[PDB]
C-alpha cells in the first residue's frame, strides 16, 4: 500500500526537520553582530562593450582574467579583450535562440545552447583559424538552460527536462544522469574542487549532487518561488540563492540549514543573476528593476548600487583574480565596474 | 536697423512715419536672440545623446545647425552695408544656409510620405542621398545664380539680394516650391490621421480626438516651415499685419521646435533623467 | 508503488547524515573571510598605478 | 610589439563592418509567432504556402522577408523564462471552427495566450479555418446544442460566424494595445498571404501613427 510509504515519508521529513531544529543553536547575526562594517562601495564603469544587435541573456569569463564570450539573441557569439576593448571572434549560430554560454578553463573551447535542446563546442585555436563547431550534444528533450566545463572533455549540462547530464566530448555520450528535480532546472554551480555541484530548479528546491556516483546528497528548501541563479561561497562550503520572491538565501553544507536572508521592503521585483566576491565578505545580486545590489554577506546590509543599465540586467560575474564586475542587460551592452 | 520681412519682399516697401519698422526690429532682435539659445540647447540635445539616433533624427539636427548658423550670421551682418567687400559675402552665406534649411525642411516631409505611405523600410540606407540632396541643392542653387550676375549680392539699405531686376526670386521660388510640397505631404498625413483615428480607439469623444489631431499639426508645422508664406503677401503699407505675423511666427522659429520637439517628448526628458 | 519507495529511500539516505553546530559554520565563515581579507581589490580599493582598467 | 596591436585593430574593424552590414538586414525583419493545434490545420497551411524543438520558415512577400516561427511541442512550457518572444511583430493563431466541443478549449487557450504581460506591443491575427466543413454543419448540427448564451437563427452561416469572432474577440482585456485581426479561411486558399501583408503594415502604420501624434 502505498499509504504506508506516505507515512514513512512524513516520518522521514519530521525527523529531518526535528535534527535540524536540534542543530540550531546560534544565529549567524549574533555571532556575526560585533563586525564592524565594511562602509559604501563606489564603483565606476570603465569598459563599456558594445557591438551586440539584440538582448544579451549570458556571458562566462575567462580564467586568464582578461578575455570573456557573450551570447545574444541575434544568434552570434562574441569573444572580448577587456583590456583593450577589442573583439577577437564572432561566430555565427545556426539556432537564433541562445541562453547559455560557457568558457572552457584552458581556453581552447567554447559551449553553447538554447531552444534547440542541443550543446555545441567551438574550437577556438584549430588549424587555419576558422572557429568550427566540433562536436553537437544530443540527447536532451527540453531546451538547454545551463552548462558549465570540467576539463576539455567533460561538461556538465541542465534542460528543461528536470534532468542533468554528464557528458563525454570524444564520445558524445551522457556518461551520468541526475535525476529527482520536479520543475525545470534553470541554475547550475560548480565547486572549486570539481567533486560536487548544485542545481536549483523552478520548484523551490536546491540539490547537492555527486559528479562520482551520480545521486543526490542534500535537498534545500525555503524559497516561495522558482529559483533562477546559483552560486557556492569561495572556499566550498557554502552557497547562495536567488529567486523570484525578491529574497537571496545562503545555506550550509554541512549544517544543512539556511544562515541568512538578504531582502528589502523596497525591492519587489525577482533576481536574476547572483555572484560573489574573492573573500566572500560581497555578495552581488542582479535585478531586473535595471539595477543591481551590493550586499554584506556577514551582516547583511546593502553596501552600494551598481545603477548603469537602462534595460533588465540578466548576467553578471566576478572574475577570478577579484579585480572587475561585467554586467549584462537587455540593452545590447556590458560595462565593467572597478 | 531692419527687420526680418525683407527676406520675403519682391518689392520695395515704403513706410509711412510710425512706429512700425521700430518694433518689428525689437521683435526681430528678441525672436532671434531666444531662438539662438534654444536653437543651441537643441543642436546638443540630437547631437548628444546616442539613444536618439534614427533617420529622423539627422533631419533634426541638420536642420537646427542651418537655422542656427543662418540666424547668427542675420543677426551679425545685415547692416554692414559700408563695406564695400564684406556686404556681398555676407548677402551669399545668408542666401546658402537658409536653401540649406528649407532643403532639410522638404526632407522633413519626404520623411513623412516614407513613413506613412511606404510603411516598411528599405534594404539600403537613405542617410547618403539625405546628405547629398540637403547640401547639393543649395550649393548648385547658389553657384548657379552667381554665375549669372554676381553684383546683385548688395543693396544699399541691407546685405541681401536685388529686387528691380528678379533676382530675389532666385530664392524666392525655390520656398514656394518646397511650401507646395510640404501643404500636399501635410494633407496626406492629416487624411491618414483622421481615416485610421477610427480604427485605433474607435469610439471616443469627439472633442479630445480634435485636440490630438491640432496639436499633431503645430508640432509639424514648425518642422514643415509653411509660416513663411506671410511674407509674400506683404506688399505695401495696407497690409502691414502680414509682416507682423511673419516676424512673429518665424523669428519664434527656433523656440517652437525646442518646445514640440525637446520638452514634449517622453525620450529627451527620460534621457535628461537618466543624466540625472 | 516504486516511485513512493524511491522517494523513501532518498529519505532515508538523506536523514542520517553527520550535522554540525550552526555556531560552528558562522565561525568558519568569518574566519575565511578575516583570513582573505586583504587580497579582495574590490573590498579594498588599490590604487590606480595597479589597475589594469 | 605594434604588429600585434595593429593586427587587432584591423581585426575588431573587420568584424566590426561585418555587423554594421548585417545591422541593415536585422532591422527590417518580419517576426511572426505561429500558434494552434493538430485540428487546426497548420501543416496543410504551411505546405501549401507555395512562396530540434524550434522550426522557422522564411518567405518573401512583395519584396519582404518574413519569418514564421513554430513552436510545436515546447509549447507546453508554462514558466516566464519561456516567453523571449517578446519582439515580434504579431502572433498567428490557428483553430478550427468546425467542431463545436473544442472550442471551448480554443477559446480558453486563446484566453491564456492573448492575456500575457510580455505580449503587450504585438498584434494578434485569428484565422478561422475550415468554413467548408463549417457551411455543410451549421444546417445539420446546430450550434445552439453547446452555446445556450447565443441569439440568432442556427442554420445561417453568416450569424455563426459573427457568434463565434464575438466569443474570440471578447476574450481579450487588452482593449487599448495593437488591434484584433479576424478572417474566414480554408488552410488552402491560395491569398493567404496578402492578408497577413496587409495585417502586418496596418500595424506598423499604427505605430509610426503613434509617434506623430504626441501619445
Ligand atoms: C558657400 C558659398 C555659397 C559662399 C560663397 C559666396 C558666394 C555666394 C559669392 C557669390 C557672389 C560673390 C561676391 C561677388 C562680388 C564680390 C566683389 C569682389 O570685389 C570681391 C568678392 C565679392 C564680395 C564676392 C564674394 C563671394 C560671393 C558673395
Ligand atoms: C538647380 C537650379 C538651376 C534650380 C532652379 C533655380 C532657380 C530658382 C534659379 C536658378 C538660376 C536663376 C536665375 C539666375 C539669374 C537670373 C537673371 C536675373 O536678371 C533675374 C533672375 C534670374 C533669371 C534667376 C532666376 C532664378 C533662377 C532661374
Amino acid at each position: 500500500e502505498l499509504d504506508q510509504l506516505r507515512q514513512e515519508a512524513e516520518q522521514l521529513k519530521n525527523q529531518i526537520r526535528d535534527a535540524r531544529k536540534a542543530c540550531a543553536d546560534a544565529t549567524l547575526s549574533q555571532i556575526t553582530n560585533n563586525i564592524d562594517p565594511v562602509g559604501r562601495i563606489q564603483m565606476r564603469t570603465r569598459r563599456t562593450l558594445r557591438g551586440h544587435l539584440a538582448k544579451i541573456y549570458a556571458m562566462h569569463w575567462g580564467t586568464d582574467s582578461r578575455l570573456l564570450v557573450s551570447a545574444s539573441q541575434d544568434g552570434k557569439l562574441i569573444i572580448w579583450d577587456s583590456y583593450t576593448t577589442n573583439k577577437v571572434h564572432a561566430i555565427p549560430l545556426r539556432s537564433s535562440w541562445v541562453m547559455t554560454c560557457a568558457y572552457a578553463p584552458s581556453g581552447n573551447y567554447v559551449a553553447c545552447g538554447g531552444l534547440d535542446n542541443i550543446c555545441s563546442i567551438y574550437n577556438l585555436k584549430t588549424r587555419e583559424g576558422n572557429v568550427r563547431v566540433s562536436r553537437e550534444l544530443a540527447g536532451h528533450t527540453g531546451y538547454l538552460s545551463c552548462c558549465r566545463f570540467l576539463d576539455d572533455n567533460q561538461i556538465v549540462t541542465s534542460s528543461g527536462d528536470t534532468t542533468c547530464a554528464l557528458w563525454d566530448i570524444e564520445t558524445g555520450q551522457q556518461t551520468t544522469t541526475f535525476t529527482g528535480h520536479t520543475g525545470d532546472v534553470m541554475s547550475l554551480s560548480l565547486a572549486p574542487d570539481t567533486r560536487l555541484f548544485v542545481s536549483g530548479a523552478c520548484d523551490a528546491s536546491a540539490k547537492l549532487w555527486d559528479v562520482r556516483e551520480g545521486m543526490c546528497r542534500q535537498t534545500f528548501t525555503g524559497h516561495e518561488s522558482d529559483i533562477n541563479a546559483i552560486c557556492f561561497f569561495p572556499n566550498g562550503n557554502a552557497f547562495a540563492t536567488g529567486s523570484d520572491d525578491a529574497t537571496c538565501r545562503l545555506f550550509d553544507l554541512r549544517a544543512d540549514q539556511e544562515l541568512m536572508t538578504y531582502s528589502h521592503d523596497n525591492i519587489i521585483c525577482g533576481i536574476t543573476s547572483v555572484s560573489f566576491s574573492k573573500s566572500g565578505r560581497l555578495l552581488l545580486a542582479g535585478y531586473d528593476d535595471f539595477n543591481c545590489n551590493v550586499w554584506d554577506a556577514l551582516k547583511a546590509d546593502r553596501a552600494g548600487v551598481l545603477a548603469g543599465h537602462d534595460n533588465r540586467v540578466s548576467c553578471l560575474g566576478v572574475t577570478d583574480d577579484g579585480m572587475a564586475v561585467a554586467t549584462g542587460s537587455w540593452d545590447s551592452f556590458l560595462k565593467i565596474w572597478n | 536697423m531692419t527687420n526680418f520681412a525683407i527676406l520675403m519682399a519682391h518689392r520695395e516697401i515704403a513706410y509711412k512715419d510710425g512706429v512700425h519698422e521700430l518694433l518689428l526690429t525689437v521683435i526681430t532682435w528678441v525672436g532671434i536672440v531666444i531662438s539662438l539659445v534654444c536653437l543651441a540647447i537643441c543642436i546638443f540635445t540630437f547631437c548628444f545623446f546616442r539613444g536618439l539616433q534614427s533617420d529622423r533624427n539627422t533631419i533634426h539636427k541638420n536642420l537646427c545647425i542651418n537655422l542656427f548658423i543662418a540666424e547668427f550670421i542675420f543677426l551679425i551682418g545685415i547692416d554692414k552695408t559700408k563695406y564695400a567687400i564684406a556686404c556681398p559675402i555676407f548677402a551669399g552665406l545668408l542666401h546658402f544656409f537658409f536653401l540649406a534649411a528649407f532643403a532639410w525642411m522638404c526632407l522633413e516631409g519626404v520623411q513623412l510620405y516614407l513613413m506613412l505611405v511606404e510603411v516598411f523600410e528599405s534594404e539600403y540606407s537613405r542617410k547618403k542621398y539625405y546628405y547629398v540632396a540637403g547640401y547639393l541643392f543649395p550649393a548648385t542653387v547658389v553657384g548657379v545664380s552667381a554665375a549669372i550676375d554676381y553684383k546683385s549680392y548688395g543693396t544699399e539699405k541691407a546685405c541681401w539680394l536685388h529686387v528691380d531686376n528678379y533676382f530675389i526670386w532666385s530664392f524666392i521660388g525655390p520656398v514656394t516650391f518646397i511650401i507646395l510640397l510640404n501643404i500636399i505631404f501635410l494633407v496626406i498625413t492629416l487624411c491618414k490621421m483622421v481615416k485610421h483615428s477610427n480604427t485605433l480607439k474607435p469610439d471616443s469623444s469627439r472633442l479630445e480626438n480634435i485636440k490630438s489631431w491640432v496639436l499633431g499639426a503645430f508640432a509639424l508645422l514648425c518642422l514643415l516651415g509653411l509660416t513663411w508664406s506671410f511674407g509674400l503677401l506683404f506688399i505695401n503699407e495696407e497690409t502691414i499685419v502680414m509682416a507682423y505675423l511673419f516676424t512673429i511666427f518665424n523669428a519664434f522659429q527656433g523656440v517652437f521646435i525646442f518646445i514640440f520637439h525637446c520638452a514634449l517628448q517622453k525620450k529627451v526628458r527620460k534621457e535628461y533623467g537618466k543624466c540625472f | 508503488i516504486a516511485q513512493a519507495r524511491k522517494l523513501v529511500e532518498q529519505l532515508k539516505m538523506e536523514a542520517n547524515i553527520d550535522r554540525i553546530k550552526v555556531s560552528k559554520a558562522a565561525a568558519d565563515l568569518m574566519a575565511y573571510c578575516e583570513a582573505h581579507a586583504k587580497e579582495d581589490p574590490l573590498l579594498t580599493p588599490v590604487p590606480a598605478s595597479e589597475n589594469p582598467f | 610589439v605594434s604588429a600585434e596591436d595593429k593586427a587587432a585593430a584591423e581585426r575588431s574593424k573587420e568584424i566590426d563592418k561585418c555587423l554594421s552590414r548585417e545591422k541593415t538586414y536585422v532591422k527590417r525583419l518580419v517576426k511572426i509567432l505561429l500558434l494552434g493545434a493538430d485540428n487546426s490545420g497548420k501543416s496543410t497551411f504551411l505546405k501549401q504556402m507555395r512562396i530540434k524543438g524550434i522550426h522557422e520558415y522564411d518567405f518573401e512577400i512583395k519584396n519582404v522577408p518574413f519569418k514564421m516561427v513554430d513552436v510545436g511541442g515546447q509549447r507546453s512550457e508554462r514558466k516566464r523564462w519561456f516567453e523571449c518572444f517578446d519582439s515580434v511583430t504579431s502572433i498567428l493563431f490557428l483553430v478550427d471552427s468546425s467542431d463545436f466541443n473544442r472550442l471551448t478549449e480554443s477559446l480558453n487557450d486563446f484566453e491564456t495566450i492573448v492575456n500575457n504581460r510580455v505580449f503587450s506591443n504585438v498584434s494578434i491575427i485569428l484565422f478561422l479555418n475550415k468554413t467548408d466543413l463549417l457551411e455543410e454543419k451549421v444546417q445539420i448540427v446546430s450550434i445552439k446544442d453547446y452555446f445556450l448564451e447565443f441569439e440568432g437563427d442556427p442554420h445561417c452561416l453568416r450569424d455563426v460566424q459573427k457568434f463565434l469572432v464575438e466569443c474570440f474577440r471578447n476574450k481579450r482585456r487588452d482593449q487599448q494595445q495593437k488591434p484584433l485581426y479576424h478572417h474566414f479561411t480554408t488552410a488552402i486558399n491560395t491569398e493567404n498571404a496578402r492578408l497577413i501583408f496587409r495585417d502586418v503594415k496596418d500595424t506598423i502604420l499604427h505605430d509610426n501613427l503613434k509617434q506623430l501624434m504626441l501619445q
